[PDB]
RNA sequence: GGAUAGUGGCCUACCAUGGUUUCAACGGGUAACGGGGAAUAAGGGUUCGAUUCCGGAGAGGGAGCCUGAGAAACGGCUACCACAUCCAAGGAAGGCAGCAGGCGCGCAAAUUACCCAAUCCUAAUUCAGGGAGGUAGUGACAAUAAAUAACGAUACAGGGCCCAUUCGGGUCUUGUAAUUGGAAUGAGUACAAUGUAAAUACCUUAACGAGGAACAAUUGGAGGGCAAGUCUGGUGCCAGCAGCCGCGGUAAUUCCAGCUCCAAUAGCGUAUAUUAAAGUUGUUGCAGUUAAAAAGCUCGUAGUUGAACUUUGGGCCCGGUUGGCCG
RNA sequence: GGACUUUUACUUUGAAAAAAUUAGAGUGUUCAAAGCAGGCGUAUUGCUCGAAUAUAUUAGCAUGGAAUAAUAGAAUAGGACG
RNA sequence: GCCCGUCGCUAGUACCGAUUGAAUGGCUUAGUGAGGCCUCAGGAUCUGGGA
């Protein structure tokens, strides 16, 4: 006798599973973007593909609908937040077109390293991952981060670890520890 | 770190608002532990079976260490 | 139809298949790194294109 | 317009001929009539498990020949026997008569394998174990 | 009239001959509790719903009833039927479809643990009780995030590029490398504080904690469908593989292995079921001369269907909501 | 308040309408699945935005419409108005 | 070349079938009929017609 707690998936399959064009284009996404699945790439496409029938759908309605005004802005305001769209662009017809790379380009894994501070996705990774950089004070170690345009100004190294300085830690500090106990006392 | 804080009018307003674990917490209660919550029960239980005082039943046993 | 047929030879190729144990190698990197090295295998620096493209050719 | 009445209030007639039809179809057809409960040696259900009555050869169809390597087996809540197959090269040394072996199904729904004539099933584990462990030894055959 | 809390064939007397049905009554089956809902995504559909909420029904099977505002109550009683325990053989006692736990059943499902701290419920009641419920254990049911590595130097090799009368390497890096180089981090271990009813974990965080012998990723596949070899060794229509087509009888692209290679990846195969594909159930949307399919023929009830025609045209006023050109 | 009214189908808007589910808004649970939080200062004595919206159909209700399709009306005048 | 049926082998499935065959479950005639409830009586005892 609870309240179901809920859930649900967040990403979804390729129709067919041995299309060596598709798999091609998929792979060169990971290799771009320092991904680790094609699941990092399917969990997105299927993103992508709701917002597109969202859109679709809201596209059907006629021109100042109450809903498609009101659920159309959101969509659009919610997308440029996170730097997806264009603010050109800013009227969903172009929501409609979008694609993945649109979307893959603002992960913090991609921010971390697209003003140096990494110099290779993968280093990108490794950081994140490992407790350095942060956004506010407040420490990020997830890639998929989605870097949400007015926080892009604040992506440094966290306050600690070293980088961000504060202690070099254990692995140097061990051989700091070697070197006044060999030669000196 | 985010909590939660109170402060009472004086020490008899909180020692009679407060959790009894929290006037534990802190020094300013006794934990007067108990027997096992099962324990209990079977105390409880075991009484049940006994109608009046109990004692009265010692002694009509009491009896029953000759027949 | 038959049905009673021989069962000596129950297990024959595999047993009389000379053993040859594994060869030591390299370990591969695990996750991300993995599709890393496709990647740079598969896209960067590239192999050959005799004709077209292989993957897995032996003496050709 | 041919056949189907195209009224407005023909649906009646529309609906019924629909119940009517499904019955060529084949799956409908077993659905209802239960067929999976009624015959069909295993529940309806996905595996099922019983005990091994005789080793077999069994002769595959041509233009293959062969000696297919099968048992009998007596499922366990049922009684009825099936002839398994017991798949990869030998194993049928890892199962033995009165052994208790875990059946299931060929997908092929119902209808049997390639050459093997007449066995709809394959073994899956004997003696609570997996042919597939014993085969490649991750695993040994308990006591008795 | 009686009975009921009360309407009523609810029951009884008297009287009557009615009630339902191809617009499917009545009977049978359901491996049937109904609903909110669930799965599948062009749409129309198809399939599922024991199971977190609502309703209903039950407490081994039936019936009976006491108490009471409320039960036809089962952690209430009475009887019979089926189970079944204790005994001094006279008798007495029992009802887990509560919580756990055992047997059985099977393809199939967890601890005989803690607590009333929260949520709330009950009582004479702030206090007691609450296997309601919360806490932990077992737990790859499902779902979410996503470690198994990151970076320089060097040894040639390039591909660049300026020059090329010709040695070439030297800058900008593409990277294959059997010596190298210092960095980083939690998996874990663990002062401590935090957490908690008390604990465990998580979040914090001293001390520890990564170089191949790990802290070492798998699970299937590599003839076609279908992404990946015509490598080497073995067998010789045997052993086996093969959803399907097909492979194997001595140079096996398919078996048994080695090497290498693919796909998905803390997950991947398999079996069963269902859904998409399926316009192969066709309302949308099928097919019927010869591939499956027009009843030998006409009549004909139900059923579906069913020609055209009856206030149209013109005139006047009122005030709205977008959009233009100005603001 | 009296006195009377041919029957329907269709369609429009609207009431009455559980929650979780679903679709969907707002909010940076570090991300996310979620959750319904939260956000601001004088962080020494409080300030404040929330907790939407939609779907919810077959039936019953309530209202607008009068095309399409039915029904009924006056022929032995037992017609209609007074 | 194709190809049809009897006849013969192995294996599997379903049918028919003496046994007025068997088993489970749901109703149900007739007979017997527990028990509580209602009711006519009863009156161990125990009071002021009642218990
Ligand atoms: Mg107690
Ligand atoms: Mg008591
Ligand atoms: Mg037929
Ligand atoms: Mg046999
Ligand atoms: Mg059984
Ligand atoms: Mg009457
Ligand atoms: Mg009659
Ligand atoms: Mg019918
Ligand atoms: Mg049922
Ligand atoms: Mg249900
Ligand atoms: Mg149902
Ligand atoms: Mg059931
Ligand atoms: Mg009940
Ligand atoms: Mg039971
Ligand atoms: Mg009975
Ligand atoms: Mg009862
Ligand atoms: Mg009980
Ligand atoms: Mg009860
Ligand atoms: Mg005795
Ligand atoms: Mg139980
Ligand atoms: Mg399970
Ligand atoms: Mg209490
Ligand atoms: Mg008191
Ligand atoms: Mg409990
Ligand atoms: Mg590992
Ligand atoms: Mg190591
Ligand atoms: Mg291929
Ligand atoms: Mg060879
Ligand atoms: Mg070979
Ligand atoms: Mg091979
Ligand atoms: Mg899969
Ligand atoms: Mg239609
Ligand atoms: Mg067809
Ligand atoms: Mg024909
Ligand atoms: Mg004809
Ligand atoms: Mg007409
Ligand atoms: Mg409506
Ligand atoms: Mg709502």
């Amino acid at each position: 006798p609870r309240a179901p707690r809920t859930y649900s998936k967040t990403y979804s399959t390729p129709k067919r599973p041995y299309e060596s064009s598709r798999l091609d284009a998929e792979l060169k996404l990971a290799g771009e973007f320092g991904l680790k699945n094609k699941k990092e790439i399917y969990r997105i496409s299927f993103q992508l593909s709701k917002i597109r029938r969202a859109a679709r759908d809201l596209l059907t309605r006629d021109e100042k609908d109450p809903k498609r005004l009101f659920e159309g802005n959101a969509l659009i305001r919610r997308l440029v937040r996170v730097g997806v769209l264009s603010e050109d662009k800013k009227k969903l017809d172009y929501v409609l077109a979008l694609k993945v790379e649109d979307f893959l380009e603002r992960r913090l894994q991609t921010q971390v390293y697209k003003l140096g501070l990494a110099k290779s996705v993968h280093h990108a990774r490794v950081l994140i991952t490992q407790r350095h950089i942060a956004v506010g004070k407040q420490i990020v170690n997830i890639p998929s981060f989605m870097v949400r345009l007015d926080s892009e100004k604040h992506i440094d190294f966290a306050p600690t670890s070293p980088f961000g300085g504060a202690r070099p830690g254990r692995v140097a500090r061990r051989n700091a520890a070697r070197k006044a106990e060999a030669s000196g006392e | 770190s985010v909590g939660f804080g109170l402060v009472y009018n004086s020490v008899a307003e909180a020692k009679k608002f407060e959790p009894t674990y929290r006037l534990v917490r802190y020094g300013l209660a006794e934990k007067v532990e108990k027997a096992s919550r099962q324990q209990r029960k079977q105390k409880k239980n075991r009484d049940k079976k006994i109608f009046g005082t109990g004692k009265r039943l010692a002694k009509k046993v009491a009896r029953r260490n000759a027949d | 139809a038959k049905v009673h047929g021989s069962l000596a030879r129950a297990g024959k190729v595999k047993s009389q298949t000379p053993k040859v144990e594994k060869t030591e190698k390299p370990k591969k990197p695990k996750g991300r790194a993995y599709k890393r090295l496709l990647y740079t295998r598969r896209f960067v620096n590239v192999t050959l294109v005799n004709g077209k493209r292989r993957m897995n050719p032996g003496p050709s | 317009g041919k056949g189907k009445p195209r009224g407005l209030n023909s649906a009646r007639k529309l609906r019924v001929h629909r119940r009517n039809n499904r019955w060529a179809e084949n799956n409908y057809k077993k659905r209802l009539l239960g067929t999976a409960f009624k015959s069909s040696p295993f529940g309806g259900s996905s595996h099922a498990k019983g005990i091994v009555l005789e080793k077999l050869g069994i002769e595959s169809k041509q233009p293959n020949s062969a000696i297919r390597k099968c048992v009998r087996v007596q499922l366990i809540k049922n009684g009825k026997k099936v002839t398994a197959f017991v798949p990869n090269d030998g194993c049928l040394n890892f199962v033995d008569e009165n052994d208790e072996v875990l059946l299931a199904g060929f997908g092929r729904k119902g209808k049997a394998k390639g050459d093997i004539p007449g066995v709809r099933f394959k073994v899956v584990k004997v003696s609570g174990v997996s042919l597939l462990a014993l085969w490649k030894e991750k695993k040994e055959k308990p006591r008795s």
